[PDB]
């Protein structure tokens, strides 16, 4: 009817339905949400920077940050004793190693934010990290993994949260083939918590099992001993392609200096007992001995050069891209969010947060109609063709035979997929049960742990209960977890848990409004003590932490770590 | 004296270029300024240093002459040139960089003050003696009295009113020795148009012609008018197409003007370059004070191709820096002397089927006329643009300014004839065919044109030519090539091609049919408006592959049956193909062909819509009764179990409420019916 193109105009023009256009209109409902973000976003901006040189911030204005006054001095001082010795304490060692006008990501920050409790009752101990600094690196052409072993000692060196940072490095390393440099200074192990930390399994054993491995898929990896890596730490420099020791202040020991005392005490020089040792010494360990710390990065570099993997790299991602921006400014991420606290849930929408972050603001649906509580569809992420399961609502069983048909054709022509983590909503309702329910949970599960597709979650906003089993999880091989400030991961239910709990707890029928400060009050304590900034990431759970606001960057930075991939 | 080494300048456009060269030739240096953005502009990458001012509005922008003279003062500026408009007639401004120290460039203070009030500057003329045609004499006091200065102070009966245009109590009474008449024509008109009794009494002038002499003065007493002027010819007071030397000119009065000029100047007292104003009747022979200008004009380069001094070329620019050194003339009025005529015409970024409204766009194309000297005409463009810029929607629609000296007025019209011809700016429609037209077929090439001469030849005008139904064929085919391989490597079976273009031509949508014959690509056919031919077509390299909003700007030659051959060089967009060649410019309009293509829902909408669940208690419904929802907002928010579970209807249409906040409602129910407007 009076209407003949040919598909384009209709398409390649500034007016496709593909895109959105949801523009908001800055209302008092728009202020208590946008600001609201802003007051959830500016101390996690900032909490970061007081970790970053860690217990040292001159300002001394960090109220922003609920974190406790601690000894500057004492910082400082352990600082400049450290740095007199002519080793850099820092992440420099770092941003050295990259080559410059390079991404960065810091893969886990925060780590092992305020985790124990120490005998004085108000005093935690003070691990600013989780004692090592991850993130993935580009070195000369080359994407890396980068670890390094913080200077911090004063605690001990590895932790139940120092071990698991490694351990999930090693594992992202492997699975994505990205070869490992790690720095390595050590106070040895930590004689305290020996047992939870030395024995049983995923533990310091695992760390030797996975450098070795590696090298049976001819993943080449590489260590650089700075300081003392003694008590089983002295295996990384042995099990390396390539290992540095520093010429005056590296060394490596089997058996520590005081442990020849009290037995064959006849005690000479750090040095001979395994230190740097360049006298041509019959002993053939250690492939480089560098006189600088600068030398010593430069020959990392060089060597990490012969690998020969710039060219499947430069191949496999296109270094010289046009970047594509979205139509919509990523600064109104931060309004579409609801407010937090609030006695009844909140109104939220996707269609936003997607035209937000995806390229040209476009999106390609699937079945809307039907099942309109789920979202799953196509889209762009700076030149890369995703798939995208954002949730909203209650789950019904024709929700799940949707995310269902997505995953099995996401897999089919091998699409990366995206998750959006939101609320649990499975129906209780009697009929819904008769109808099958059960069964086509189990068919969206099956599909998402069956899916060889690499997989990305990040949290929006309150992801509690068994709910996540049918999106994905921790437990469903993500290769990568990202959170939001607004996150609570809990039972399977954050707010009608307290109900349902409130009536089955040997409860007297009097005294009700005792009972429910008793039972209510503290329910709600329980599972909102919980939370994004402290329950998750300290503990390695869902390990990154990042904004709202610079979301398409972070799983760009994803989505190129997972296509060195076999 | 004081030395100069620092030129500053106010406004933007033509002026900023123009004062920026010669400075380059008297070695002085050179500051530019430039608004929110504006950086890329031509003027700028004239300057030697730019300062931005601040947002686009001109109250933010050119405005803050405060702010202005202290960012002179601490760049330690020699001088500044306002040019015209913004500060350009400012007292105010102009006091306080004399009191800064900087050299103001223009007539004093107290001379702008003195002419921005009319009443006051008229009586200094009037003062002065110079022959002034005023507004009104006292009042209507007595019927009687408007016969005794009838004949008295001034023959010419204009009686008109106190105010008000409608003007019937003038009849055209200009027959004097009328006394009947006068007085009842003054009665009628009162009726219905009282206003106030008060009735003025002037000459009436039967025809009007605009002349301007120009003047120049240093500051130590000594000074020279430069030749006459004419602008006759102006739509809805804006210049148009002005003449420096007034044809039908006699020496000796162009001598007077001078004369009757300089006294005026004197009197206020003046400094620099200016312009007197006069208004003419041609029946009467004489001419009357109408205005005066205290600032350089923007017609200065025009006349200057019809005088020269001490046998050397003008520069009126040169003078007013030279008159803020404090150094004395060279030359006396009789140094000068003009040599042959020049014509004027200006282009404006508008649109003349349209009610002349400016339009911003990209400047896709721009032809340059040759600017050189050849045969017995000097023919000049200046531009204030350039490929690659855009307009300001602020700033006045103004692209160039084309100027042909000649020895006689015949070579300086002919001249512009061809050359406006020349110039060509693809993207905005822009006036230039009308100027053509004013050109052609008007008989003003006599030189005899009045004030109101635009007015009577509208029907004549607004004219262009006809696009044939060649021009679509060529128009059509580009836009295919220049945006794909339609027609290149194209093959089926044991048939023939085929590709059809609409266009949207006035109201009236267009359909071009091409198709080839054979096993040839080269050898095409057409059938517009019921008319059949052949052609053969030869394109050129292809370009601009990254097709933007400039898309692919390429050469083409069109070899049609008949005999002929064509090149034309076609921009062509989704919007709108331009075509440029022998036959002018044209651009045909694309049939539109867009309305929400998936959105397009007529469905009722009756019943069962926003349907809640059993639970029901509606409450909090943001959304007015009767006002359409075609974005999905939230209609209706119902609770089960703290379940917000907005709705989010989409569908098209007003939608009504059959419930109530707070309301407890079934499974499934009514809530409202979500129907199409009606
Ligand atoms: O419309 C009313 C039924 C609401 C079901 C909400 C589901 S049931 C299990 C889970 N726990 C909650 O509190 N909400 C969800």
């Amino acid at each position: 009817y009076a209407h003949h193109p040919i598909d384009y105009e209709r398409s390649t023009s500034k007016s496709p339905n593909i895109l959105r256009l949801p523009a908001n209109t800055s209302d008092p409902t728009y202020q208590e949400n946008m600001a609201r973000m802003e007051g959830l976003v500016e101390q996690l901006r900032a909490r970061v920077r007081y970790v970053q040189a860690g217990g040292v911030v001159p300002e001394e204005e960090a109220a922003k940050a609920g974190v406790s006054i601690s000894s500057i001095e004492a910082d400082d001082r352990v600082r400049k004793l450290h740095l007199s010795r002519g080793k850099m304490l820092a992440r420099d060692r770092i941003e050295r190693l990259i080559d410059p006008g390079t991404r960065f990501l810091e893969l886990s920050q925060l780590a092992g934010w305020d985790l124990y409790w120490d005998d004085k009752k108000k005093e935690y101990e003070r691990c600013y990290s989780g004692g090592i600094v991850t993130g993935i690196g580009l070195v000369n052409g080359v994407r890396c993994m980068l670890v390094a072993n913080d200077a911090t000692v004063k605690g001990g060196t590895y932790y139940p949260i120092t071990v698991k940072k490694h351990l999930r490095a090693q594992k992202i390393a492997e699975q994505n083939h990205l070869p490992c440099i790690y720095l390595v200074d050590s106070g040895g192990a930590n004689l305290s918590r020996q047992d939870d930390v030395f024995p049983d399994e995923q533990h310091f054993g695992r760390i030797f099992y996975n450098e070795a491995q590696m090298s049976i898929k001819s993943i080449s990896q590489i260590a650089v001993v700075m300081g003392s890596c003694t008590a089983g730490g002295a295996y990384v420099p042995a099990m390396a392609d390539e290992n540095i020791i520093v010429a005056r202040n590296g060394t490596i020991f089997l058996g520590g200096p005081p442990l020849v005392l009290a037995a064959t005490g006849e005690k000479v020089s750090s040095e001979e007992l395994g230190g740097a040792d360049v006298h041509c010494r019959i002993s053939g360990v250690g492939d480089h001995y560098a006189t600088d710390d600068l030398h010593a990065l430069y020959l990392a570099r060089r060597a990490v050069a012969n690998l020969n993997l710039k060219e499947h790299n430069e191949a496999r991602n296109p270094t010289d891209v046009k970047p594509v921006p979205p139509l919509y400014d990523p600064r109104e991420l931060g309004g579409f969010i609801p407010d937090m606290l609030s006695d009844v849930v909140k109104s939220f929408d996707v269609r936003a947060i997607i035209a937000r972050i995806v390229d040209g603001s476009r999106f390609d649906e699937f079945k809307a109609l039907y099942g309109n509580t789920l979202v799953c569809g196509f889209a762009r992420i700076e030149g890369m063709q995703v798939g995208i399961i954002a949730n909203q609502g209650i789950l019904y069983s024709e929700s799940a035979l949707k995310g269902a048909h997505f995953i099995g054709l996401c897999t089919q022509r091998n699409v990366p997929l995206l998750f959006l983590q939101n609320i649990t909503g499975f129906m209780v309702g009697k009929k819904y049960e008769e109808g099958g329910i059960a069964r086509n949970g189990a068919r969206l599960v099956m599909a998402v742990s069956s899916a060889p597709v690499p997989k990305v979650t990040v949290l929006i906003g309150g992801s509690y209960g068994a709910g996540n089993y049918g999106m994905c999880g921790r437990a469903f091989e993500p290769r990568f977890l990202f959170m939001w400030p607004n996150a609570r991961i809990s039972v399977m239910g954050g707010t009608q848990a307290a109900t349902v709990l409130t009536l089955t707890n040997r409860n007297l029928k009097n005294a009700s409004e005792a009972e429910i400060a008793a039972f209510k009050d503290k329910v709600k304590k329980k599972y909102e003590k919980e939370g994004s900034c402290y329950y998750s990431t300290a503990r390695l759970w869902d390990d990154g932490v990042i904004a709202p606001e610079d979301t398409r960057v972070v799983v760009a930075e994803a989505l190129r770590a997972t296509r060195l991939a076999p | 004296e004081r030395k100069v080494e620092k030129l500053l300048v106010a406004n933007r456009g033509e002026i900023a270029c123009r004062v920026f060269r010669t400075c380059r030739e008297m070695h002085i240096r050179t500051v530019a300024l430039f608004c929110e953005a504006e950086r890329n502009a031509k003027h700028v990458a004239e300057a030697d240093e730019a300062v931005c001012i601040g947002p686009p509005p001109a109250v933010n922008s050119y405005l803050r002459g405060e702010h202005i003279i202290s960012v002179a003062k601490q760049l330690n500026v020699d001088a500044i040139h306002p040019g015209y408009g913004f500060l350009s007639e400012n007292a105010s401004f102009a006091d306080a960089i004399t009191r800064s120290g900087i050299e103001f460039i223009g007539p004093p203070a107290s001379a702008i003050s003195l002419m921005g009030s009319k009443s006051e500057s008229k009586r200094i003329m009037e003062a002065a003696g110079v022959p002034v045609v005023p507004g009104y004499y006292g009042e209507n006091q007595n019927v009687s009295f408007l016969a005794e200065e009838a004949k008295k102070v001034g023959f010419p009966i204009l009686i008109k009113a106190v105010s008000g245009g409608g003007g019937k109590g003038m009849k055209i009474v200009e027959r004097p020795e009328d006394f009947t008449f006068m007085l009842e024509s003054a009665k009628r008109e009162a009726t219905n148009f009282f206003k106030d009794d008060r009735v003025i009494l002037e000459r009436y002038v039967k025809r009007s012609r605009h002349i301007e002499c120009q003047i120049f003065f240093d500051k130590h007493g000594r000074g020279v008018f430069f030749f006459e002027r004419d602008c006759s010819v102006q739509r809805r007071y804006q210049k148009v197409l002005e003449e420096a030397p007034a044809p039908h000119l006699s020496m000796e009065t162009r001598q007077r003007i001078g004369e009757v000029a300089l006294q005026a100047a004197k009197a206020v007292g003046y400094v620099g370059a200016g312009t007197v104003e006069f208004i003419f009747d041609t029946s009467t022979g004489e001419f009357y004070f109408m205005e005066m200008n205290t600032r350089l004009q923007v017609e200065h380069p025009v006349t200057e191709e019809v005088c020269r001094i001490k046998g050397a070329p003008l520069d009126l620019v040169k003078l007013q820096i030279k008159t803020a050194m404090g150094k004395p003339l060279t030359f006396s009025q009789e140094d000068v002397t003009l040599v042959g005529s020049c014509i004027e015409a200006r282009v404006y970024a508008e649109s003349p089927e349209r009610g002349f409204l400016p339009e911003s766009g990209p400047l896709t194309f721009i032809r340059e006329p040759f600017q050189g000297v050849r045969g017995p005409a000097r023919t000049r463009l200046d531009t204030g643009f350039r490929e690659g810029d855009n307009v300001l929607i602020h700033y006045d629609p103004m692209l160039a300014k084309v100027i042909s000296w000649g020895r006689s007025r015949e070579e300086a019209l002919r001249g512009l004839r061809q050359a406006l011809g020349e110039y060509k700016v693809a993207g905005i429609n822009t006036n230039i065919e009308f100027l053509k037209r004013c050109c052609e077929t008007p008989e003003f090439a006599r030189g005899g044109v009045t004030t109101n001469f635009i007015s009577e030849h509208e029907s004549q005008l607004l004219k262009s030519p006809v696009v044939t139904p060649e021009v679509a064929a060529m128009a059509a085919t580009a836009w295919l090539l220049n945006r794909c391989d339609n027609w290149r490597g194209a093959f089926r079976l044991n048939s023939d091609t085929n590709a059809t273009v609409h266009f949207y031509i006035d109201d009236h949508p267009v359909e071009v049919r091409l198709h080839t014959e054979g096993a040839n690509y080269h050898k095409i056919f057409f059938s517009v408006w019921d008319h059949d031919g052949s052609f053969e077509v030869c394109s050129g390299p292809v370009t601009s592959k990254h097709r933007d909003q400039k898309s692919i700007v390429n050469d083409f030659t069109f070899l049609f049956e008949n005999g002929m051959h064509h090149t034309v060089l076609a921009v062509a967009t989704e919007g709108d193909v331009t075509v440029i060649g022998s036959f002018g410019l044209h651009q045909l309009r694309l049939l539109p062909l867009t309305d929400g293509f998936g959105d397009s829902s007529t469905a009722g909408g009756t019943s069962t819509k926003i349907v809640s669940p059993m639970p029901g208690k509606v409450s909090k419904l943001l959304v007015k009764s009767g006002d359409l929802v075609e974005k999905g907002q939230v209609l209706v928010i119902v609770e089960a179990m703290k379940m917000e579970h907005p709705v989010r209807a989409l569908q098209d249409g007003r939608v009504s409420f059959l419930v109530k906040e707070g309301e407890v409602v079934g499974g499934d129910h009514v809530l409202a019916t979500v129907a199409e407007e009606e």
